[PDB]
């Protein structure tokens, strides 16, 4: 109300209303899902145009061989996030010749995230993300919220309605995490996931959007035709 | 007075065929009179089919390789996974270079 | 009324967040009084541990800024440290710099003029703390020397400060108008110490153990704080007289 | 240094400082600019309530920009003088380096340029001016006249108004000039100027300012008597 | 942030006016008046001082007329401190022109930069413009004698005659009813005095409250003089015209 | 006041938002791409009739395989150009090659959000971009200052705008020819304009492989406009 | 008023709203606690598990600064990883000027003059965390407590979060039980007992429990994280007390 | 680099420069003229080190176009040459100076009398009757002092000029290509063609 | 971080005041009174010591101070704002003037500094003006005794006498009363002291009164001998006894 000027405000209850706007752009975002087992971790994306006329925002962008994200909200946050974690995983590689850890990957993020979370003039980040990456402890999938907050989880999904994929993830923990060694299958299920989120409108072959990363697999993104098997 | 540049020796050969094309180079590695290594390759797969090799001073020669390797990484992120042409990275490889003109990378190099 | 709010003129010509600073420094509910002797310069705090969880050889008001340089601080103790960071580099430089130990006059002045910046400047607040500095100068003698929000600075004969500093000052007050100097007029530092109690004892009207006091001492070359047994051995010959 | 937007976005999508800065033209001396088959007028309004003035010393309300190019403007009198003093900077710096003066054109585009860039840079109010530029291209007859306004934008006028009732002198040029007959000569194109400003000014006297560019860095300003001259000639057909 | 307590003094109102020079313009409107009168032989400075309290040092004072160099001077109104500012840096300018050319500075160069100056403080910065007016009153060997005036906006016009601070509607009406060109520079001490003396808030115009100069070519051969008039030359012409 | 950077209640910047009703109080422009080329067109709209209409400049190459159109505050608009263009020709520099015109667009909308307390304000203009290359063909884009860019078969931008998309959405097939398209943006523009549509007051310009980058005369303009005007009046 | 909407303004009172607001935030965050022992410290945390979908052990909270102190915060998760990135920063400068590895309570006011200047200026927000934080040096062992204000002391034992109040009455308990002094190992089971009783305050969603400890005799001086058997047997004892 | 001379007369100011531009063991022109019209009644001839002396030349000139047109007036010969002996005067000690020596010969249209100055690359400064750049006054100075007078003509000064080019051209190493002169008087500055 | 605070505190308001200025004003208006009177052979400041507490050391707190050997200064108003103005007066007499022409700069021009620092005060950026009014006394060769009044807009006025701050109103009619142009140094001395009477309500002592003069050369308080161009400070304080003396003759 009269704390939600700017970012550098706290409320009388101790709250950021800025970054809860935000946070707010994420949930008018197209629904992205992530999930994985212990050889592969997927991401499934719904992308969103503008009319019939108009291309699919693509929702999905690799950072390195082993490493990427899908994204709900405001789009070019996302492409200057995803330019820091390319960076990031470059630098590793260039200087100690190590793959970045999905973990450090996480940890960085929300360090970016939350300098501009204390400071006058800066804003919040208006983006979710979620990455997955196969490093030297298997198979990860991390969520980022612009509030700084970075979690690790099995399956997960952001954007609108993304608690009906989210719910049934939580149902199908104990079938999907044992979907070692075969690819179709944990992208079946994600595709499952995140039907459970479609209102009036279903899943076309320039709609729907596919990255996967895994132990003999690097990170790849399918879209058009390639999705068509999944459909 | 600290001189920043060597020879580790060796030499490099390039010949192209119509439909092919070789890079080769010999794997030994010097300094003064005494050998570094009998085997230290200097002729690298850099992607796109592309193979490079800088031959002179092997500091400089393995940090223009690892620029050079790192273009052909951000091309892709920045133009859509387009395939870098010989002649496009040829010319990537002339700024690399002439960025430092004034303090050269002792190199003589061969795609 | 943004007046209010940064270092500007009220049309009154005032500076409301300096007088509000000024009442950030009783926000600790602590008393302090510093007086001199012939060799010495004696401080006292009150020491309050509330929390039986605390460590309360942890909990203080009282610094050693150098070797002869002692600072108590009324007020909130995130700016009482700030303070005496700053006062200690600022003593180490002018070490440094002029090569001779910083007077605690000197330092005084140089803290209030930091001080007085922040009445004047908008992008910095003013410290909600008072300091009182404390030395037996080389030049000068026993010397008591206090810092306020206002930035403005004195040297004292003696001095309390705190909620009931008003009860403490008119106590020292009587007892100067009955010895008629400027100082008490004792050989040991001991006993100057046993005086800054018993004054505070009547001023206060409060009875004291050994862990409800903070004492700090400065003597020629050295400013050093007393221990709880210190204090506890200073309470005793108090009682037995 | 001083950070604050100052030029931004109104909920209607408005830039209101830079259209507070059209109402600072507005309210200056009108401005006229008539282009006919070989040269370029200029025509200013000067406000009487000034009387005592040295006119010797005053600023004049046209200025050359180069020995080819003349500006003349509507509004903030100081303002005008940054935006002049830039353009002749850059003038120079151009026959320096391309080795040949500025087209009216590119002369143009450059002071749009400043103008635009004061409205979306931090610390900075728009400038609260409108220009008239006018002259000849390097061998070149064709004549030309731009206009410029706060916002930025800029565009090319047979003839054009600016300042105090320009919309009154403006409606008396989009009846009185024909776009298949340009003034024919330099008397023609001078008194169809001074015509379109005797419909807002007040007394031909001091008031108007009459300067003529003709091609090849030829620039001149009519005085008193010269212009009191046209004056006496229209208000006698008038009377008709 | 600080946003809350920014005046925004270079912002533009509703009507395309600068609220800040505004703002200054009257300020300057109650600052004591100064009147410049340019004669063909010489110009005349003349200042009223602020009221005057009986215990001030007269003679070694200066608040209305300050020396730029020895061609060029000046008659303040508005914030004293706010003019010496500029005035320093006008000096300085003056300087710099010399050393450079090594010829003095033309007066309008002068008087168009510290007129940019001004200019900037309404456009950039974020800062309060200057409340300050200036006659400019200077002498060079293209244009002879020259009168200018400048005010917060960093907007200057040449004069014949002219007046800045209070009363100067009042004031610019008497001075244009009895101003001629072919007027001498003793006829303009006489007119810069009379309009001081009707227009002034005070009782009676005395020595005391006035600052009084002259620009002539009244030296020795083709060389210009500048006299700032001293307590009792300033009690001498008030005489001789009689006023008092 | 309140900060340039400021999220609304519903997740959106006040001032992307804002700069949006600025362009939907501009003039109209509109672009069709077929896969004989892409054609770009706009209304000139002149404020008055003593303005040289030829001097209007609302379409603008950015390279010989690249040209845009803008709707909005045009004047906003000449450092994206200029920036579209040094992008274009240094990676010709870099690499011996024309620039994707996805990357070209891309490199555009990274200045837009470039704005804060970097310039004071979003830019007030869209931007059709419209070009060819070699590995997706020919492609339209639309770029606005919020930072995205949608790829578009075809898209209306300006005052008419909801009313021509909805007329481009009946009109366009996979199949138009270059020729087809030139004539449905002179109809649907002569429908959402003001003023009578002539070869004055409208521009026409395309974009084909072989030719690159045209700007069309008022002369062939104008027979277009006959050529449109004799095949509706046909049925 | 308005005294409240600007970090660094005094209210008429002599306060400072804006961190009071922080403190807040604090105080809506998970319990966290420390306890001092005979030859070093033990921290914990509760860890809420909001979804099944969370990988257990593998959102670590407790950070280590140096090799030798262990922190753990309560509130704005963000900031507090701020502030040990400062924290790591400030002991590795130290630690090149001066050899030595940073003591504790120099470490601690480090962290303190840091979230003190966050107190200062409009400019920046106040930290959204209390930290606990402490280890072993040269004097033995130190545990800390430091809030938004950058106010900060000694403890015997810390508790802040949203099952403070339950954590310190039974912090008390153990203070006035074992005037000596409690083991590392003991210590350690307490920790885990406490976090367990502390959560009756956010009972909603069941938790995780995450322990870390540094001792002079169990760890060697370092700070090390409880897991394994030693964990599960801190897990046992917690989960016997509660029935 | 090469013989430039200034000669001022009655009325006039009367500049000679060198045509050859030599590089190595080849002259890559004959006909350079090393010369920049500063205002209409200035003219500034140079000489120094390649590419610095123009670089100068045009910079200078720059900057009395860019005054004059600021002020509507045509600078002094003294003022223009005071303004460009503080440039070299900066130059000398930049980080890396203009090695150029120019004459400035200007017609003042206040005094109606011309002014030739000689400013060397250090910013030395003077006035003179006549003045010489390089190993060419060490050569005509002699010759000047001899027949020079201050009342000569226009037509006078250039016979003068003649014995000067004569001289050189007998007992200078080089091969100059002959002179390009230009004179300025009160109707502004023309070249003489034939010479 | 950093100041924010680029732009100016004190702005002009629709009736053309400067708000922070007057306001300033009215600070110095509540300061303690203090007053400066020239005679023909020098000069005299002098103000009333209002002590905070008994138990405070009034001649640690120094409220006329030296500025240059011929050159004091006191001032009515805000106590800091006043001692950081002598810090920064002092520095200012020596590096842009002493360190240039090897000799102190006359009071005027001192003065002309303090004024300049004071003014921007008044115009730069996230700073309030200085809540004080300064009177400045001095001595210089080419134009020998001078007192000046500096206010918190910067501007600054010659005086053959005033006063500024609490009762200034009164204390100034009586100056008026009593100042002639040839009064002599002890004269003036004299005058101060009646003047300062009227507006100090309780003990009226050399130990609640400041006083300095600048007068005659004090080769005494040189601190050395030998060179002969030298020949000590004009400036001089008098002690609490020089004052009680000349109270007994009042
Ligand atoms: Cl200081
Ligand atoms: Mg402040
Ligand atoms: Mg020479």
């Amino acid at each position: 109300n009269n704390y939600d000027g700017d970012t550098v405000t706290f409320s009388p209850t101790g709250r950021l209303f800025q970054v809860e706007y935000a946070l707010e752009a994420i949930k008018q975002g197209s629904v992205t899902v992530g999930l994985r087992s212990n050889t592969h971790a997927v991401l499934v994306a719904l992308k969103r145009n503008a009319d019939e006329l108009s291309s699919y925002q693509k929702k999905i962008i690799k950072c390195d061989e082993h490493m990427g994200l899908s994204l709900a909200g405001l789009a070019p946050d996302a492409r200057v996030l995803s330019n820091y974690l390319r960076q990031q995983c470059n630098y590793s590689s260039l200087v100690f010749n190590r793959k970045l850890a999905v973990e450090r990957a996480g940890h960085l993020l929300c360090d970016k995230a939350q300098k501009n979370t204390q400071s006058y003039g800066g804003r919040p980040y208006g983006v979710g993300l979620l990455i997955i990456g196969y490093d030297k402890s298997g198979a990860h999938l991390l969520e980022f919220q612009p509030s700084g907050n970075v979690t690790e989880l099995y399956g997960t999904a952001i954007g609108a309605r993304s608690q009906g994929a989210k719910t049934y993830l939580e149902r199908t923990l104990d079938t999907f995490i044992k979907i070692d060694g075969n690819p179709d299958e944990l992208i079946k299920a994600g595709v499952e996931a995140i039907s459970q989120s479609l209102r009036d409108e279903s899943l076309t072959v320039d709609n729907l959007s596919i990255a996967i990363v895994g132990k003999d697999t690097p990170f790849t993104i399918y879209d058009g035709e390639a999705v068509a098997k999944y459909i | 007075q600290f001189n920043p540049y060597g020879d580790n020796g060796g030499t490099i050969l390039g010949i192209a065929g119509e439909d092919f094309a070789v890079l080769a180079g010999d794997t030994r590695n010097i300094t003064d009179y005494s050998i570094n290594s009998r085997y230290e390759p200097k002729v690298f797969d850099c992607g796109d089919n592309i193979v490079m090799s800088a031959n002179g001073f092997a500091a400089d020669g393995d940090a223009l390789v690892k620029r050079f390797k790192n273009s052909v990484k951000w091309y892709h992120f920045d133009h859509n996974d387009k395939k870098l042409s010989i002649n496009s990275a040829a010319r990537n490889i002339q700024h690399l270079l002439y960025g430092k003109r004034f303090f050269p990378y002792y190199v003589h190099t061969i795609i | 009324g943004y007046d209010r709010h940064i270092t500007i003129f009220s049309p009154e010509g005032r500076l409301y967040q300096v007088e509000y600073a000024f009442k950030a420094t009783n926000q600790t509910n602590i008393n302090s009084l510093a007086v001199r002797g012939k060799d010495c310069t004696v401080v006292i705090s009150q020491k309050k541990v509330p929390d039986k969880l605390l460590d309360p050889t942890t909990v203080s008001y009282i610094f050693c800024i150098s070797r002869t340089i002692g600072m108590v601080v009324n007020g909130p103790i995130p700016d009482a440290r700030n303070a005496a960071l700053r006062a200690k580099a600022e003593a180490a430089e002018f070490r440094y710099k002029y090569g001779y130990d910083m007077p605690c006059d000197v330092l005084a002045k140089r803290m209030a003029n930091l001080s007085q910046i922040y009445t004047q400047r908008a992008y910095m607040r003013p410290l909600g703390v008072i300091l009182t500095f404390v030395s037996v100068d080389e030049e000068l003698g026993p010397s008591i020397y206090k810092t306020d929000p206002a930035g403005y600075y004195v040297g004292y004969k003696a001095t309390a400060t705190g909620p009931k500093q008003q009860e403490i000052t008119t106590n020292l007050e009587n007892h100067f108008k009955k010895s008629k100097i400027d100082h008490i007029n004792e050989e040991s530092w001991e006993k100057v110490v046993e005086f800054a109690i018993t004054h505070m004892i009547d001023a206060l009207g409060t009875e004291f153990s050994k862990n409800d006091l903070e004492v700090g001492v400065a003597t020629k070359d050295k400013f050093f704080t007393l221990s709880a047994e210190n204090i506890e051995e200073r309470l005793v010959a108090i009682a037995e007289q | 240094g001083y950070d604050r937007a100052l030029s931004i976005f109104s909920p209607d999508g408005h830039i209101f400082q830079v259209e507070y800065a059209l109402e600072a033209v507005k309210r200056g001396t009108c401005a006229v600019g008539v282009k006919g088959k070989n040269c370029v007028v200029l025509g200013c309004e000067r406000r009487s309530t000034l009387k005592l003035q040295d006119t010797r010393i005053t600023p004049s309300k046209v200025s050359k920009i180069d020995s080819h190019v003349v500006l003349s403007f509507s509004g903030l009198n100081a303002d005008s003088r940054i935006l002049i003093e830039k353009a002749r900077v850059e003038a120079q710096s151009h026959r320096l380096t391309l080795e040949d003066p500025v087209t009216v054109e590119y002369l143009t585009r450059y002071v749009a340029g400043v103008q635009q860039r004061y409205t979306q840079s931090g610390g900075v109010r728009p400038f609260g001016v409108s220009t008239l530029i006018a002259g000849f291209d390097p061998r070149d007859d064709e004549p030309k006249l731009y206009q410029t306004e706060p916002s930025g934008i800029y565009s090319s006028w047979s003839a054009q108004t600016i300042g105090r009732n320009s919309k009154t002198v403006r409606e008396f040029l989009e009846k009185n000039y024909d776009r298949k007959e340009p003034p024919a000569t330099v008397e023609e194109c001078v008194k169809l100027t001074v015509r379109s400003l005797l419909e807002v000014v007040q007394t031909g006297a001091k008031n108007i300012e009459i300067t003529v560019v003709k091609p090849d860095s030829d620039i001149v300003a009519l005085s008193s008597e010269e212009i009191n001259q046209y004056v006496t000639q229209i208000e006698q057909e008038k009377q008709e | 942030g600080s946003r809350r307590y920014d005046s925004r003094t270079t912002i533009f109102s509703p009507e395309g006016r600068l609220y800040q020079v505004e703002y200054a313009l009257e300020s300057i409107s109650h600052a004591g008046t100064a009147i410049g009168i340019m004669a063909s032989d010489g110009i005349v400075l003349a200042a009223e001082r602020k009221v005057t309290s009986t215990l001030l040092e007269q003679d070694t004072s200066t608040e209305k007329l300050y020396k730029l160099n020895d061609k060029i001077a000046v008659a303040v109104a508005g914030l004293t401190a706010d003019a010496e500012i500029l005035i320093n840096t006008a000096r300085i300018h003056a300087q710099n022109y010399l050393k450079t050319y090594n010829e003095d500075i033309p007066v309008e160069i002068l008087v168009r930069r510290l007129s940019d100056i001004k200019q900037g403080y309404t456009q950039h910065g974020g800062l309060r413009p200057f409340g300050v007016s200036f006659i400019y009153a200077g002498y060079d060997d293209r244009y002879g004698y020259q009168l200018y005036t400048s005010n917060p906006s960093g907007n200057y016009t040449g004069w014949k005659a002219i007046s800045v601070g209070a009363n100067t509607s009042a004031a610019q009406t008497l001075l244009q009813m009895d101003y001629k060109d072919d007027m001498k520079v003793d006829d303009a001490i006489e007119l810069a005095l009379k309009t001081l003396s009707k227009t002034t808030d005070s009782s009676a115009l005395t020595y005391d409250r006035l600052e009084f100069a002259t620009i002539r070519k009244g030296a020795n051969d083709g060389e210009v003089y500048q006299k700032i008039f001293k307590p009792q030359e300033i009690k001498d012409i008030l005489v001789k015209t009689g006023i008092t | 006041d309140r900060g340039v950077s400021t999220f609304s209640p519903e997740g959106r910047l006040f001032q992307v938002e804002y700069s949006l009703e600025a362009i939907k109080l501009g003039s109209t422009a509109i672009g069709i791409a077929t896969k004989e080329g892409v054609v770009l067109g706009v209304e000139k709209r002149a404020t008055s009739p003593l303005l040289e209409s030829d001097s209007i400049e609302k379409i603008v190459e950015i390279d010989r395989h690249i040209g845009c159109a803008m709707s909005g505050l045009t004047a906003d608009a000449r450092s994206m150009i200029e920036h579209a263009r040094t992008a274009a020709v240094t990676h010709n520099l870099y690499y011996d090659e024309d620039i994707n015109v996805e990357s070209l667009t891309q490199s555009v909308c990274d200045l837009a959000l470039r704005f804060g307390e970097l310039m004071s304000r979003p830019f007030g203009v869209a931007l059709l971009i419209a070009g060819h290359d070699a590995d997706d063909g020919y492609q339209l884009f639309h770029a606005e200052p919020s930072g995205t860019f949608y790829r578009y078969n075809a898209k209306a931008i300006g005052s008419g705008s909801e009313g021509a998309q909805a007329e481009l959405l009946n009109e366009w097939h996979s199949s138009l020819t270059l020729k087809e398209a030139e004539l449905l943006v002179l109809k649907i523009l002569k429908q959402v304009m003001e003023e009578k549509l002539d070869e004055n007051n409208a521009q026409l310009s395309c974009i084909t492989k072989q030719d690159g980058f045209k700007i069309y005369d008022n002369e062939k303009t104008a027979e277009l406009i006959k050529e449109l005007k004799e095949k509706e009046a046909a049925e | 008023t308005g005294y409240d909407l600007s970090n660094s303004v005094f209210s008429p009172d002599g306060r400072n709203f804006q961190v009071e607001y922080a403190v807040k935030a604090v105080e809506n965050g998970t319990t966290s606690i420390g306890i001092k022992c005979n030859d070093g410290v033990v921290f914990a945390v509760e860890k809420l598990i909001t979804s099944k979908l969370l990988v257990p052990q593998k959102n670590v909270k407790i950070q280590v600064v140096d090799r030798h102190i262990g922190c753990v915060y309560s509130g704005l998760i963000p900031d507090g990883r701020h502030l040990v990135n400062r924290g790591r920063e400030e002991a590795a400068s130290f630690k090149k000027l001066y050899k030595t590895p940073i003591p504790i309570p120099a470490f601690a006011d480090r962290l303190g003059q840091y979230v003190q200047a966050h107190t200062l200026y409009n400019s920046v927000r106040p930290f959204g965390v209390s930290t606990i934080f402490g280890g072993v040096d040269k004097n033995g062992a130190h545990l800390y407590m430091l809030e938004p204000s950058g106010s900060y002391w000694g403890y015997k034992g810390a508790a802040t979060g949203k099952g403070r109040q339950s954590a310190k009455a039974e912090l008390e308990k153990l203070v006035d039980h074992h005037p000596e002094g409690l083991s590392a190992r003991e210590a350690v089971k307490q920790a885990a007992k406490i976090i367990y009783l502390a959560h009756e305050d956010n009972k909603e969603k069941d938790f995780e429990l995450e322990i870390s400890w540094c001792s002079l005799s169990e760890t060697n001086g370092l700070h090390k994280f409880v897991k394994g058997d030693l964990l599960q047997e801190a897990i046992d004892f917690a989960q016997k007390e509660i029935n | 680099m090469d013989i430039i001379l200034g000669i001022r007369v009655q009325d006039s100011v009367i500049l000679a420069s060198s045509k050859a531009v030599t590089r190595g063991i080849s002259v890559l022109k004959d006909s350079d003229d090393k010369t920049r019209q500063l205002s209409p009644h200035t003219l500034m001839s140079f000489a120094g080190e390649a590419g610095d002396t123009v670089q100068f030349a045009e910079y200078i000139q720059a900057n009395i176009q860019l005054y004059s047109i600021r002020e509507d007036y045509e600078l002094s010969p003294q003022a223009v040459s005071s303004f460009v002996r503080q440039e070299l005067a900066k130059s000398i000690r930049s980080r890396r100076p203009y090695q150029v020596n120019v004459l400035i010969g200007g017609y003042d249209k206040k005094k109606n009398k011309p002014e030739l100055y000689q400013i060397d690359y250090l910013g030395t400064k003077v006035e003179l009757p006549y003045g010489a750049h390089g190993y060419s006054g060490f050569y005509t100075f002699s010759l000047l002092d001899h027949h020079y007078r201050p009342d000569m003509t226009t037509e006078e000064g250039l016979d003068l000029l003649k014995l000067c080019v004569q001289e050189l051209e007998k007992r200078m190493p080089m091969d100059f290509k002959g002179v390009i002169v230009k004179i300025v008087d009160k109707d502004g500055i023309r070249q003489v063609d034939d010479f | 971080m950093t100041d924010r605070y680029s732009f100016s505190l004190t702005t002009f308001s629709p009736s053309g005041k400067l708000g922070q200025i007057d306001y300033a004003l009215t600070a110095v208006k509540q300061g303690v009174t203090s007053l400066g009177i020239k005679a023909t052979n020098g000069v005299v400041i002098a103000t009333e010591k209002k002590s905070s507490s008994p138990l405070a050391m009034s001649e640690t707190l120094s409220k006329v101070s030296l500025l240059t050997p011929d050159i004091g200064a006191v001032y009515s108003g805000m106590g800091p704002d006043y001692r950081v103005l002598v810090d920064k007066s002092r520095k200012v007499a020596h590096t842009s003037y002493k360190r240039i022409y090897g000799e102190y700069p006359p009071t005027k021009l001192l003065v002309s500094e303090v004024a300049k620092i004071m003014q921007e005060a008044t115009q730069s950026g996230g700073v309030r003006p200085f809540g004080v009014s300064l009177l400045i006394a001095g001595h210089d060769e080419f134009n020998g005794f001078s007192l000046y009044q500096v206010d918190p807009s910067g501007s600054y006025f010659p005086w053959k006498a005033t006063a500024i701050g609490k009762g200034s109103v009164a204390a100034k009619t009586f100056l008026e009363k009593r100042w002639n142009d040839e009064l002599e140094l002890e004269d003036a001395i004299h005058i101060a002291l009646l003047t300062l009477k009227e507006s100090v309500e309780g003990e009226f002592n050399g130990d609640t009164i400041e006083l300095a003069i600048i007068g005659d050369e004090n080769p005494d308080l040189l601190g050395y001998t030998g060179i002969p161009t030298d020949k000590g400070p004009r400036f001089r304080k008098l002690t609490s006894q020089e004052i009680n003396d000349r109270l007994e003759a009042l």
